[PDB]
């Protein structure tokens, strides 16, 4: 949509500012990226989602799909984190109140096998950690495939050496060219015919 | 293109209060054999409250329809820099006018059965007991008014049975095909596979972006080609402006 | 279970199978409808003798199984070795199998006379078709050239029912109107095959120089089975049987 | 042996069916709908096929009571199931995001909202 | 496996499955001038089959809705006596069953031909659904990718140099 | 597509041959087949012949379907009418007419019959449509409507 | 260079049949292996027979069980492929006839 | 000018705010359309505070009601504030509905004015 002369090539500008030895530099040189196919490889790649989104945001800032992905991911992090905290707070409040009355849920061994920690302590620990792990697991699966496709497109662009801004990029007001609203219709003339 | 199709998802919710009343009425009729007047006033009162709720909804829609024909608008006189109120007549498709009359008849019928019920509840209170004749008559009134509530759903009938009318005679030799029954049995096979695949095979996810505004207003570009409606150039301009404002 | 019910109760199961099975298989193989029929007939005739012999042998065993018991008088080995008797019965079946094969597959040369052609007194029709196919069959040992492939694609709409009206557009055909018309007539109107053009043949020789150097002949024309197989025998100038035909071949 | 399977009919397809004993061998100790209807059918079938007038008439009196009892049992079934259906229906639409993004072309009549014919509608007079 | 696999209105288990609601939505964002005469014929045939199919869907859902309505009333089958409550309650149960059936996608040879054609008409329809019907295309693209269909319009394209215009749902690489 | 060569107008001898050809086609027309003289007469007659071929196969399958589905589905389905779901044997349950059913198993046999016969026909027609091939008279692109003149044949 | 183009309609129909056939074959094989194991277990536990006879019967029982599961997809692909092959053969013969 | 269908996304709060501001202060809109949006704002703002005020009065009465008064404070306050919550949300819900419905009507008028609907013409 952006004409070649109206493109600011912000991605190229960021690429130039990158260090000499960088992964993006290698992709530009011709390095090809393949998503992991083994379970162990996928598990490792699960923790690289944040790094990929950040660099893509830097490379293609103002890109519609990338900007939308950041907004949705940030909102999901906030929504999931607060839900996890609320569940932990409610569960902790419930456990304490019933424990005060002498009622303890018969979950987990009463005493620890090694350090002898009491059941109540581990119930609090499990309540605090388990929802956090589920939140991380839930978020990663939702955005793992989406992030990989965005990373795959970025690598393909580098391999082809296409450092110009992609389609659906909307620059701020400063970088937007003003529109000429002065139009002078040509003088009317009777047709010779 | 003026098919006038109303969403069934919107229609069913509107239809809940009426079907609720007839079911309650039947239970009152069935339970009247072994129940007393005092105990059953809970059902009678519930029906009356529901009937009042439907009466308000009928009137509010009835009031809206009749108010259509008075076209009132504000006109800005630039010389005096004053807004003035003006009244004018209405011009619209006659199908809208015809259904309005049908909806007017529906309202008067509902006002009739409401007064019928109001008459019924008052008399049983004075008598001190309910009777099958009047109680059953009111229940059947609820059923009849419920049937008449589907008056404005006629476009779906035309949408279905108008396509049967346009089918020409077989031996005029326009297409030389009749697939009525063949489609009937084939669709049984297709629906059987469709349902089994839906609940046992891959189902595409429904996740979507919920936060980025105007994300799905996709302006034309190389990816989507340029075969859109011709006058969407303005739409692309507006979409471009909105994204700039967001960023 | 719905499919299993379909398999058992399919009406095609009750319907008798026809002779079109060979034709359909041959058409799927690649043979034309006419070519498939000719190849199907040759295969059926070759196998009919074997099938006929098996039925004849089985019928002979069924009616005259007591001969083996009777022969025990002269050959007690049958009486005291049932395995020997079974082999004798198997040999008898094979004996009828070979006799049927001989009648329907052996050359059994006979005169080309309309008065007895096709009576099966001589296996002339099968022999002539078999000889013609083997003699004249040579696989195309080339690769279709670009010109031939282009011509095949251009032959999508050709039809002999009505000749196409060729129109010369200088901006898309080039050359001159006279030259273009002459080339078009050669390509389509004349019916000349793509491989018969002089420049096409030259390209074939140049591309297959390695085969020519090795001493292998290049077959310009692909083998046309319908041009050598004719169950009716008209192609081989075999006189049709008089009583089943109302016409004569010069010979 | 095709006739042995087509033209030979099972004994049950001709002779009158007996009583399913397993349906009565073990029964719950609750005078619920299931027992009431089983008793109703037993008397009802007996009345149809029995020639004894003394036992039929008393069965009719007992059967009339069973009809009233079964009506009471059904009334509870009608109430609970009907209320559950209505509550589920109300809850479904409360937590269901109703699509409010359908096309609105039908409500718009550009040629009628702004009369295209203008003054030509009134008389003409050209 | 019926004996009419040639029939255009017929379908296979693995053919592209499209719902009636999806089919009618797609018709809104298409122009006839931009389709080849062959493309128009495919749509006209599709309407011919859909004309009968849509009307039959309530017929298929009738026995299911009829049974559900009986269960709601109770465990008593009273014949003509219960028609009022049966058909009064069935007037809302049957639309629910049709709602499920209409939302259910069904395979059809025409659906795969129209969407998956590798010609100008196939490209045109896919792009129009992609742009003007992003909600439908997202589900459609996921189905196409799962069935080993590769087109530039698919959001799951791994050899594209331009970012997808819609969220890409999880799937196996 | 491309256009074929347009022949020059026919001479009188060609006109006579066309007239003779049309006369032969008219004579060959069956007397019991009522088709109007029109450009689409031959096309319609060919369509009718293909429809008749489909009609034959359909009814043979339908008759076969009745023969097969009976012992397989309908007769076993009639075993469900031996007893009610409560376990008591089948007894008449009148709707509005208290018909007298003194004959042995009159209530059960007739009650089952009302459901078996519709099922018997329903399954057979499904059997007919399932196993009957319409390929002969199916034209997806409607290319068989081209007019065929009597002299062309 | 240009080359013969198959009918898109036939290609799409084959794709559906092939996808179904591949899925059935993988599932059918496991059914066959399970069927063989179950038959072997039953034969060695309730049937008085030699091991070779039991093994042969189990192998046929498994193969028969696998065939029943996969018959629909195999039959569906076979007829679609046969029709496609005939259409392709006829088209190519019409183009190359001389 | 937006996607239609069940699978589409319903209007977001941000989208509604942007559109209503666009209708109010954009030059490409006509005076009558702008007046419609302006009238919607003024005529709808009443319900927002009217519902809240009505809820407070009812809640104050309900706090002293025959049973609520004698309940403990934990139950009394929670039960007594329900009428306020029901009326407060009713007033806000009706305000947004009234404003949005007329704003959406103005949006429809704007689309027809500039011919941005693919199936609408004179
Ligand atoms: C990525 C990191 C994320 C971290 C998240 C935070 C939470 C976890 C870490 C928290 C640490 C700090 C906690 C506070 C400490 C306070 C001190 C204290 O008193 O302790 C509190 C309390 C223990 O006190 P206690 O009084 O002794 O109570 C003991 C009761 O028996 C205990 O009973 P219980 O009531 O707790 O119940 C048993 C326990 C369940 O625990 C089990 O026993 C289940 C064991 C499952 C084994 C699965 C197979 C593993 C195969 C090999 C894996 C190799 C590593 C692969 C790495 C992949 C890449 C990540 O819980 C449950 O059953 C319910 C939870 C459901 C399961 C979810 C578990 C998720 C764990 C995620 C983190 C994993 C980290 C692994 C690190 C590397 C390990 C090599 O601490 C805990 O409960 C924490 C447990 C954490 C997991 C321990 C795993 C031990 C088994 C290891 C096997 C492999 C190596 C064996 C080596 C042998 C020697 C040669
Ligand atoms: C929270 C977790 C999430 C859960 C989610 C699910 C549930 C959510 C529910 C949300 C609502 C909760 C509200 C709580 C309020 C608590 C207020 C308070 O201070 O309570 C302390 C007090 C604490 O109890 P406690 O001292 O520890 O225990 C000993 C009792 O005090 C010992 O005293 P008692 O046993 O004598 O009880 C006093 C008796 C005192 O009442 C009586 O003497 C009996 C009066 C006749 C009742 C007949 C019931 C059967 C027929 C239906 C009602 C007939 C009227 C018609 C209304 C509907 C149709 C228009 O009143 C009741 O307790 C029950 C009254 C009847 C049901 C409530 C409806 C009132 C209807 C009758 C009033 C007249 C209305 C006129 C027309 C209205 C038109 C809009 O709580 C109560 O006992 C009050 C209970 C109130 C009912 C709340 C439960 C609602 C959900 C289940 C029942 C559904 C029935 C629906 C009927 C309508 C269908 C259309
Ligand atoms: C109830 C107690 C139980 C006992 C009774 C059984 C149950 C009740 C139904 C029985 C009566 C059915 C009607 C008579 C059909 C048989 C007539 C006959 O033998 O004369 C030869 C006559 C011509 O046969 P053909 O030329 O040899 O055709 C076979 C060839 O294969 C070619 O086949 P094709 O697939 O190409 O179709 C051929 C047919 C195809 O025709 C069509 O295309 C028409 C169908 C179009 C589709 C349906 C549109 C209307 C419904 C729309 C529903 C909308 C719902 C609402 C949606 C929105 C709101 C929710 O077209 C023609 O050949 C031209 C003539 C068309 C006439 C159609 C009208 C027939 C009825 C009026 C005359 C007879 C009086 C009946 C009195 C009332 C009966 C209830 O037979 C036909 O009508 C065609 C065959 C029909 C199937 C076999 C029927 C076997 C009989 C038992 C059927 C059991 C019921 C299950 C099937 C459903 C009914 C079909
Ligand atoms: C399965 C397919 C079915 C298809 C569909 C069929 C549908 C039904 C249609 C049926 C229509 C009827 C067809 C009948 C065909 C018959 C054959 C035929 O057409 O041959 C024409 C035959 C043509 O033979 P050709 O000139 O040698 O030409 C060679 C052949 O074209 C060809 O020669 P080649 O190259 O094949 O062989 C060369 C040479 C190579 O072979 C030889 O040289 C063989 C030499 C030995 C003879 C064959 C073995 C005999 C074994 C001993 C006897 C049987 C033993 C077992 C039983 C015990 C017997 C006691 O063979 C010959 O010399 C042939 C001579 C002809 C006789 C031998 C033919 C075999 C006879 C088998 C008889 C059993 C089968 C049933 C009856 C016949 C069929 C209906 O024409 C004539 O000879 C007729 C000329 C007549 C001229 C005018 C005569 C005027 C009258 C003067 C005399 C008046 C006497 C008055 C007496 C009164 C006294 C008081
Ligand atoms: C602007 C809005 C509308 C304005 C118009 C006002 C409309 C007012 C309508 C009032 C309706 C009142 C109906 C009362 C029916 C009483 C029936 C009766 O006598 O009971 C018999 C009996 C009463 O039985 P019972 O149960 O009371 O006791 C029988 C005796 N025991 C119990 C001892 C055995 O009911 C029956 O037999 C049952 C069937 C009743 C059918 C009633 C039909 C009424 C038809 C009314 C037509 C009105 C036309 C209006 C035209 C327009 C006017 C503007
Ligand atoms: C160790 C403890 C033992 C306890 C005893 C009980 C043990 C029970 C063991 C059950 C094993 C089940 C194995 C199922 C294998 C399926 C194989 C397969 O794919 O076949 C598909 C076929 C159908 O194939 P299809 O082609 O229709 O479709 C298959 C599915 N799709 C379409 C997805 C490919 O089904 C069969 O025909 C299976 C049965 C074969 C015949 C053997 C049947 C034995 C049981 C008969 C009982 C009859 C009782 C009376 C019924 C009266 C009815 C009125
Ligand atoms: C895609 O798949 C397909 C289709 O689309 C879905 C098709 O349409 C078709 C079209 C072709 C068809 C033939 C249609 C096929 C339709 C099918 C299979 C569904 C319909 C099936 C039926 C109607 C059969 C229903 C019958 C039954 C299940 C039998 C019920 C039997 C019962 C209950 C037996 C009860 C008996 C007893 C308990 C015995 C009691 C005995 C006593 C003595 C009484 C007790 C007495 C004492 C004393 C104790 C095909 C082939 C197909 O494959
Ligand atoms: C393959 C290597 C492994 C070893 C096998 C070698 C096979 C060699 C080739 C086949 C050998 C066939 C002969 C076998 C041994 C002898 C069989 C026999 O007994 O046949 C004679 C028998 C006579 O009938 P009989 O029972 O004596 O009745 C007397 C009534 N008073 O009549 C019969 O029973 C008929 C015998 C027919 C033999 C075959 C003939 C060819 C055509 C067969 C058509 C299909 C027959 C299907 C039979 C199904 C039976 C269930």
């Amino acid at each position: 949509m952006i004409l070649p002369h109206n493109n600011r090539q912000l991605a190229r500008q960021y690429f130039d500012s990158l260090p000499e030895n960088d992964i993006n530099r290698k992709y530009y040189e011709g390095l090809k990226y393949e998503t992991p196919k083994t379970f162990f490889g996928r598990f490792l790649n699960q923790f690289n989602i944040d790094a990929k989104l950040d660099t893509l945001s830097k490379f293609y800032t103002y890109q519609k799909t990338i900007r939308a992905t950041q907004a949705e991911l940030q909102e999901d992090r906030k929504s999931y984190l607060t839900n996890s905290l609320l569940f932990t707070a409610v569960s902790w409040f419930s456990i304490y109140q019933f424990a005060r009355k002498g009622a303890v849920l018969p979950v987990l061994r009463e005493y620890g096998r090694y350090f002898g920690t009491h059941r109540l302590f581990r119930q609090y620990l499990h309540t605090l950690v388990l929802p956090l792990l589920y939140t991380e697991y839930a978020l990663n699966q939702k955005y793992y495939t989406h992030m990989e496709h965005l990373w795959t497109v970025h690598v393909n662009r580098l391999n082809q050496k296409i450092l110009e801004d992609p389609l659906y990029t909307f620059y701020p007001q400063e970088l937007n060219v003003p529109k000429h609203n002065i139009i002078v219709p040509t003088i009317f003339r009777d047709t010779p015919q | 293109y003026k098919t006038h199709l109303f969403s069934w998802r919107w229609f069913l919710i509107k239809l809940l209060p009426s079907v609720s009343i007839i079911l309650l009425g039947y239970y009152l009729q069935l339970t009247l054999k072994w129940n007393l007047f005092n105990k059953q006033n809970t059902i009678v009162l519930l029906i009356t409250l529901l009937l009042l709720y439907i009466l308000w909804l009928e009137f509010y829609q009835f009031y809206h329809i009749l108010s259509f024909y008075g076209n009132i608008n504000w006109a800005f006189d630039y010389d005096e820099y004053i807004w003035t109120l003006e009244l004018d007549t209405r011009r619209t498709r006659l199908a809208n006018n015809y259904i309005a009359i049908c909806l007017f008849a529906k309202f008067w019928h509902f006002v009739f059965i409401f007064l019928f019920w109001v008459f019924f509840v008052l008399r049983i209170n004075e008598l001190g007991r309910i009777r099958y004749p009047l109680l059953v008559a009111n229940v059947q009134n609820f059923i009849i008014i419920y049937i008449m509530s589907w008056a404005y759903m006629y476009p779906w009938l035309k949408f279905i049975f108008r396509k049967y009318l346009d089918v020409p005679y077989y031996w005029f030799y326009l297409n030389g095909r009749e697939l009525g029954i063949r489609v009937f049995f084939t669709d049984l096979k297709l629906f059987f596979y469709g349902i089994t695949n839906r609940l046992f095979d891959f189902n595409p996810s429904s996740i979507k972006f919920e936060k980025y505004p105007f994300y799905y207003w996709i302006n034309s570009s190389q990816l989507t080609e340029f075969n859109q409606y011709r006058k969407f150039v303005i739409r692309d301009s507006i979409i471009y402006s909105l994204n700039n404002y967001i960023i | 279970v719905y499919h299993l019910f379909e398999r058992i109760c399919n009406p095609d199961n009750f319907k008798l199978s026809g002779e079109a099975a060979r034709v359909r298989t041959l058409i799927a193989a690649g043979f034309s409808k006419e070519e498939a029929e000719q190849v199907a007939w040759l295969q059926n005739h070759q196998v009919n003798g074997k099938i006929l012999g098996l039925f004849t042998g089985g019928f002979a065993l069924y009616c005259c199984n007591n001969y083996f018991h009777y022969f025990e008088r002269y050959f007690p080995r049958l009486r005291y070795q049932p395995f020997t008797k079974f082999l004798a019965q198997a040999a008898t079946v094979y004996f009828f199998f070979k006799i049927g094969d001989y009648y329907f597959t052996s050359r059994r040369y006979g005169s080309n006379d309309a008065r007895m052609n096709g009576l099966m007194y001589s296996n002339t029709y099968y022999s002539t078709n078999k000889e013609a196919l083997i003699q004249n069959f040579e696989p195309l040992n080339r690769k279709f050239t670009e010109e031939e492939v282009e011509q095949f694609l251009r032959n999508e709409g050709r039809s002999q029912e009505e000749k196409r009206n060729w129109i010369y557009n200088p901006h898309i055909h080039g050359s001159t109107e006279g030259e273009w018309k002459a080339d078009i007539h050669e390509k389509f109107d004349s019916g000349k095959a793509p491989w018969e053009r002089e420049h096409v043949k030259a390209k074939i020789l140049e591309t297959n120089k390695a085969k020519i150097d090795a001493g292998e002949e290049i077959q310009l024309k692909p083998f046309k089975t319908l041009n050598h197989l004719d169950k009716t025998g008209l192609l081989h100038r075999l006189h049709p049987f008089i009583w089943t035909n109302n016409w004569t071949l010069l010979g | 042996m095709i006739w042995k399977y087509l033209q030979r009919t099972n004994r049950g397809n001709i002779i009158q069916a007996g009583l399913q004993h397993r349906k009565f061998e073990n029964l719950p100790f609750k005078q619920n709908f299931d027992n009431l209807t089983k008793a109703y059918d037993l008397r009802m079938w007996y009345i149809s096929n029995s020639p004894h007038e003394a036992k039929n008439l008393e069965y009719v009196n007992e059967l009339e009571a069973l009809h009233n009892e079964l009506n009471y049992q059904n009334s509870r079934q009608f109430l609970f199931r009907t209320v559950s259906f209505l509550l589920g229906w109300a809850l479904f639409y409360q937590f269901y995001e109703l699509p409010k993004t359908y096309d609105w072309q039908d409500t718009q009549e550009p040629k009628h909202q702004v009369p295209a014919y203008g003054d030509l509608e009134e008389g003409g007079d050209e | 496996m019926d004996n009419n696999y040639h029939f255009w209105g017929n379908g296979d288990r693995q053919d592209v499955s499209l719902s009636y609601e999806d089919y009618y939505s797609i018709l809104d964002c298409l122009l006839d001038e931009k389709l080849s005469p062959q493309g128009l014929m495919k749509f006209k045939n599709l309407h011919e089959v859909s004309m009968y199919g849509v009307s039959y869907v309530p017929l298929y859902c009738f026995p299911v809705a009829y049974g559900i309505s009986h269960m709601l009333t109770g465990k008593v089958r009273r014949g003509h006596s219960g028609y009022r409550n049966l058909f009064s309650l069935m007037s809302v149960v049957l639309p629910f069953t049709c709602w499920y059936a209409y939302t259910t996608p069904i395979p059809r040879r025409l659906y795969t031909e129209i969407i998956c054609s590798n010609n100008a008409d196939g490209a045109y329809v896919r792009n129009r659904i992609k742009q003007q019907k992003p909600g439908i295309w997202r589900k459609l693209s996921q189905q196409l990718y799962n069935k080993n269909f590769r087109f530039p319009e698919l959001n799951q394209d791994l050899t594209a140099t331009e970012f997808p215009l819609d969220y890409v749902a999880p799937h196996k690489f | 597509g491309f256009e074929t060569v347009v022949p020059a107008p026919p001479t009188r001898d060609d006109e006579l041959r066309m007239i003779k050809a049309t006369e032969e086609q008219f004579l060959q027309q069956p007397r019991y087949k009522l088709y109007m003289n029109e450009a689409h007469r031959i096309a319609k007659m060919n369509h009718g012949d293909r429809h008749n071929n489909i009609r034959a196969h359909f009814w043979s399958n339908f008759a076969l379907g009745l023969l097969i589905t009976g012992p397989i589905f309908i007769i076993p389905f009639g075993k469900a009418f031996r007893n009610l779901r409560s376990g008591v044997p089948y007894y008449f349950r009148p709707k509005y007419v208290f018909t007298q059913k003194n004959q042995y198993n009159q209530d059960r046999n007739w009650g089952a019959m009302k459901k078996q016969i519709p099922l018997w026909l329903g399954l057979s027609t499904a059997y007919a449509y399932w196993f009957t091939d319409f390929s002969i008279n199916d034209d997806e692109w409607l290319e068989k409507g081209k007019v065929i003149y009597p002299h062309q044949t | 260079a240009r080359d013969f183009e198959y009918n898109n309609q036939d290609v799409n129909q084959l794709n559906g049949a092939f996808i179904s056939l591949v899925e059935d074959e993988k599932i059918g094989f496991w059914v066959g292996v399970g069927g063989f194991a179950y038959s072997q277990f039953i034969m060695r536990k309730f049937v008085k027979s030699t091991n070779i006879f039991a093994s042969v019967t189990s192998l046929f029982a498994g193969a028969a069980l696998a065939n029943l599961y996969t018959h629909q997809s195999r039959a569906s692909y076979a007829r679609v492929a046969a029709r496609a092959n005939r259409n392709a053969s006829l088209a190519l013969n019409k183009l190359m006839e001389y | 000018m937006e996607p239609f269908g069940t699978d589409e996304r319903n209007w977001t709060h941000e989208e509604k705010d942007i559109i209503t501001r666009f209708l109010k202060y954009d030059k490409h809109v006509n005076l009558k359309t702008a007046e419609m949006v302006y009238s919607a704002e003024v005529e709808s703002a009443y319900f927002g505070k009217a519902g809240a005020l009505a809820g407070g009065v009812i809640s104050a009465l309900f706090f002293n009601f025959p049973i609520v008064r004698n309940l403990p404070i934990i139950r009394r306050s929670v039960i007594g504030v329900l009428p306020f919550l029901y009326c407060y949300t009713w007033g806000k819900n009706t305000q947004e509905e009234l404003r949005w419905l007329k704003t959406f009507a103005a949006y429809q008028r704007f689309v027809v004015y500039h011919g941005q609907h693919c199936k609408l013409w004179v």
